C-alpha cells in the first residue's frame, strides 16, 4: 500500500501541458523542461546514452506526448533502376513483383515512372534515366498489365525516401512507409517531399469555408487514351468528398475515354484510381522550388512536414 | 534664419584588409567586414545577447 | 432603349475609410489582468505548435 | 527568389526599426534578393 | 579576387508595456491571478432619486431608488509560435565540440527569441484588447451630441 | 459619508508611487487631456489599425 505509492508516483505524471510563465527573459527550468524534447540519437558512450535516455521503453525518456516514432520499410533494388542523384524526399512506388521468391525490389520515383508510362519533365526524365529499356522489363508485361487496366492494384505506394546509401551493384534504400517523415543523420535536418511541378496539380487552386488542421496529399494513376499518367493532387478535404470531386474533375476525360474509343471489352471500364499518401500542414506547405541536376533543372513541389500514411487504391470511374 | 555651418567628418573611413581577412581572401576569396567583431561574437562569449 | 412600363430604383452601398478620433474618460473600466499561460497544442512531425 | 546563403551569422542589432510596410514590400518585390522564414523555418541553419 | 560581405544587421525589438503606454489612463488595472477561477463580476449601485414636492394636485411620486448591476467582460487572447523539434533536441543534448556549441547557442538564441516573442505578442494583444474594449463601449459623436 | 468612503473605494490604487511615462498632453480649459497614437505599435506587426 506504500510500494503502490512509489509505483503509482512513477506511473502518474503526464507531461505538463500548461505552465504559468512570468517573464520571457527568465528562461527558467520549468519552461526548459516544457520545451525539451529527447532525440532518437546520441553518441555511443555510457554518459551520452544514459543522459539522452536511448534505452527507455516505448519512447525516449531520461531516467504519450502525442508523438510516435516512424516505421521504416527497407527495399533492395537494382542500382540501375534508381538514379541515385534524386533527393531525399521523393515518393517511392514499389511495384509488387510477380516473381515468387524475389528478394530484390523494383521501386519507382515518379520521374522513373514517367519513362515507364510514355514508353522540363521529359528532359529531366531522360537525363536522369538515359535507358528506357532496363525499366521496361522490371514490369515484365507492361502492355498487357495496362491493356487489361489492372495496373493500379499492383503498385503499392511506400511513401517517401529518407536515407539512401549508394551501393554499387544492388542498392539499399530506407523509406518511411508510415508515420512522421524525419531524417536519421548525425546532424538531423528536415526532410521535404519533392514532387515534380508539371505532375503535381492542386485541388483548392483548381476549384478556386473552414480551415482544416491538415491537408492530405493524393496520388492518382489514370488510364487515358495516350497512356497512363501519374498526377499528384493536394487536397484539404476528406476522402469521400475527394472521390466525387475528382469524378467531377475527370468527367471531361471520362467522356473523352468513352468517346475516342468505345469499350467493347469489360476490363477497360475502370478509369484510374486514387490513393491517399498522408497528411501535412495545410497552412504553409508545398513551397515550390527547382531540383538542380548536373546540367538542367525541373521545377519541383517541396512539401515540408509530411506525416506519411498510405491508404489503399479506390477506383474512380 | 538657417545656420551657415554643420560639423562633419573630414577624411574618408578606412577599411584595410587586415591579416585574418587577408587569409580568407587568399584561401577562398571572401572577406568579412569587421572580422574582429565576428571573433568577439562567436568565439569569446557567444552567449552575450545583441 | 425605350422605357418599359416599370422604373427601377437602384440601391448601392458605399465604404468610406475614415480615420477616427477616440476619446475615453479617466478610469472608465476596471481591468482584471490575469496570468500568461504557455502550452503546446499539436506536436506535428517536425514542429511543435506552442 | 531564394538567393541568400541563410547561415547563422553573428547579426548586429541596429537602432532604427525597419519594420514599416515590410510584408507589403516583400509582397510586390521592392527587394530583388530576399528570403522569408515563417515560424518553424525561422531557425538558424546548421553548419 | 574576392567577393566581400559588408555586414550582418538585424532589428532590435522594442519592448512595450501596458502601464508605460498612455492608453492606461483610460483604465485602472488589477493583477488578479485566479481569473480562470472567476466566472462573473458584479458592481451594484444604489442611487436614491430625490424629488421636489409641488403645490398643485398631481400624483405624487414618492422617494424612488434605482439599483443597477454591471457585469464583467472576460477576454481571451492567444497566438501560436512554432519551434522546430531540431532546435529542442539540440537544446536537451550536451555540446562537446565548439561546432555543436555554436549550433547550441544558435538554438538557445532561437528559443529565447521565441519566448520573448511570445510575451511580446501577449503584450501587444493586451493593448489590442483594451482598444477593442473601448471601441465597443463607445458610441459615435453624433449620438452624444443629442444626448448631451 | 463620501469623505469616509474615500479610502474604502481606494482599494489598491493609492499605495503606489507615481512614475513618469511620456505623453503628448494638451489642455482643453480645465481638462488636461492626452492625445496619443499607437499606430507605431500596429505598423511594426503589419496589422490594420
Amino acid at each position: 500500500r506504500r510500494r503502490l505509492q512509489r509505483r503509482i508516483a512513477g506511473l502518474l505524471p503526464p507531461p505538463a501541458r500548461r505552465l504559468n510563465i512570468s517573464r520571457g527573459s527568465e528562461f527558467t527550468r520549468d519552461v526548459r523542461g516544457l520545451v525539451e524534447e529527447h532525440a532518437q540519437a546520441s553518441s555511443l558512450s555510457a554518459a551520452a546514452v544514459w543522459r539522452a535516455g536511448l534505452l527507455a521503453p516505448g519512447e525516449v525518456a531520461v531516467a504519450w506526448s502525442g508523438w510516435r516514432p516512424p516505421v521504416f520499410g527497407d527495399f533492395l533494388i537494382h542500382a540501375s533502376s534508381f538514379n541515385n542523384a534524386e533527393a531525399t524526399g521523393t515518393p517511392l512506388f514499389q511495384f509488387k513483383q510477380s516473381d515468387p521468391f524475389s528478394g530484390v525490389d523494383a521501386v519507382f520515383t515518379p520521374l522513373s515512372l514517367f519513362i515507364l508510362m510514355n514508353h522540363g519533365l521529359t528532359r529531366m526524365a531522360n537525363l536522369l534515366y538515359d535507358s528506357p529499356a532496363t525499366l521496361a522489363d522490371l514490369v515484365p508485361d507492361f502492355g498487357r498489365l495496362v491493356a487489361d487496366r489492372r495496373f493500379h492494384n499492383f503498385i503499392t505506394p511506400v511513401g517517401p525516401l529518407v536515407e539512401n546509401i549508394k551501393s554499387t551493384y544492388l542498392n539499399k534504400i530506407t523509406t518511411v512507409v508510415h508515420g512522421p517523415v524525419v531524417s536519421k543523420a548525425i546532424p538531423r535536418s528536415t526532410v521535404k517531399v519533392t514532387v515534380p511541378q508539371e505532375a503535381f496539380v492542386d485541388l483548392d487552386a483548381w476549384l478556386s469555408q473552414p480551415c482544416p488542421a491538415d491537408a492530405r496529399l493524393y496520388v492518382a494513376l489514370t488510364y487515358e487514351e495516350a497512356g497512363p499518367r501519374f498526377t499528384f493532387f493536394q487536397s484539404s478535404r476528406g476522402h469521400c468528398q475527394i472521390m466525387n470531386i475528382l469524378r467531377i474533375y475527370y468527367s471531361p476525360s471520362i467522356m473523352h475515354r468513352y468517346a475516342v474509343v468505345q469499350p467493347l471489352h469489360i476490363e477497360e471500364l475502370t478509369f484510374g484510381a486514387v490513393a491517399c499518401l498522408g497528411t501535412f500542414s495545410a497552412t504553409d506547405g508545398w513551397r515550390r522550388s527547382a531540383f538542380n541536376y548536373r546540367g538542367s533543372s525541373l521545377p519541383v513541389v517541396e512539401i515540408d512536414s509530411f506525416y506519411s500514411n498510405v491508404s489503399d487504391w479506390e477506383v474512380i470511374l | 534664419e538657417a545656420d551657415n555651418q554643420i560639423m562633419g567628418p573630414s577624411s574618408y573611413a578606412s577599411f584595410v584588409v587586415r591579416g585574418e581577412n587577408l587569409v580568407t581572401a587568399v584561401s577562398y576569396g571572401r572577406v568579412m567586414r569587421t572580422f574582429e567583431h565576428f571573433m568577439a561574437r562567436i568565439v569569446d562569449s557567444p552567449e552575450k545577447a545583441g | 432603349k425605350i422605357h418599359p412600363g416599370v422604373a427601377m430604383t437602384v440601391v448601392r452601398t458605399d465604404e468610406i475609410l475614415s480615420e477616427n478620433i477616440l476619446f475615453s474618460s479617466r478610469a472608465s473600466t476596471s481591468m482584471f489582468i490575469g496570468t500568461p499561460n504557455v502550452s503546446r497544442r499539436e506536436a506535428r512531425v517536425d514542429a511543435v505548435t506552442f | 527568389n531564394e538567393g541568400v546563403e541563410n547561415r547563422p551569422f553573428p547579426y548586429l542589432t541596429v537602432d532604427a526599426d525597419l519594420l514599416s510596410n515590410l510584408r507589403q514590400s516583400a509582397a510586390e518585390g521592392l527587394f530583388h534578393s530576399f528570403d522569408l522564414l515563417v515560424g518553424k523555418d525561422a531557425r538558424e541553419a546548421g553548419i | 579576387k574576392f567577393e566581400v560581405l559588408l555586414g550582418v544587421y538585424t532589428n532590435a525589438i522594442q519592448y512595450v508595456r501596458f502601464l508605460e503606454t498612455a492608453l492606461a489612463v483610460s483604465c485602472v488595472n488589477t493583477e488578479f491571478k485566479d481569473l480562470s477561477r472567476m466566472t462573473d463580476g458584479k458592481i451594484q449601485f444604489r442611487i436614491s432619486v430625490p424629488t421636489i414636492a409641488h403645490g398643485d394636485g398631481r400624483r405624487p411620486s414618492k422617494q424612488r431608488t434605482f439599483i443597477v448591476v454591471k457585469n464583467c467582460h472576460k477576454h481571451h487572447i492567444s497566438t501560436e509560435m512554432e519551434l522546430s523539434m531540431l532546435d529542442l533536441e539540440i537544446l536537451h543534448s550536451i555540446p562537446e565540440t565548439p561546432v555543436e556549441y555554436a549550433e547550441y547557442v544558435g538554438a538557445v538564441k532561437t528559443v529565447a527569441s521565441a519566448l520573448q516573442f511570445g510575451v511580446d505578442a501577449l503584450e501587444r494583444g493586451l493593448i489590442n484588447t483594451v482598444l477593442s474594449v473601448k471601441l465597443r463601449h463607445a458610441p459615435p459623436m453624433f449620438i452624444l451630441q443629442t444626448l448631451a | 459619508s463620501t469623505k469616509s468612503d474615500l479610502p474604502a473605494v481606494a482599494a489598491g490604487v493609492e499605495d503606489q508611487p507615481r512614475v513618469p511615462i511620456s505623453a503628448a498632453v494638451i489642455k482643453l480649459g480645465n481638462h488636461a487631456v492626452a492625445v496619443e497614437s499607437l499606430q507605431k505599435m500596429y505598423n511594426d506587426t503589419q496589422s490594420p489599425y
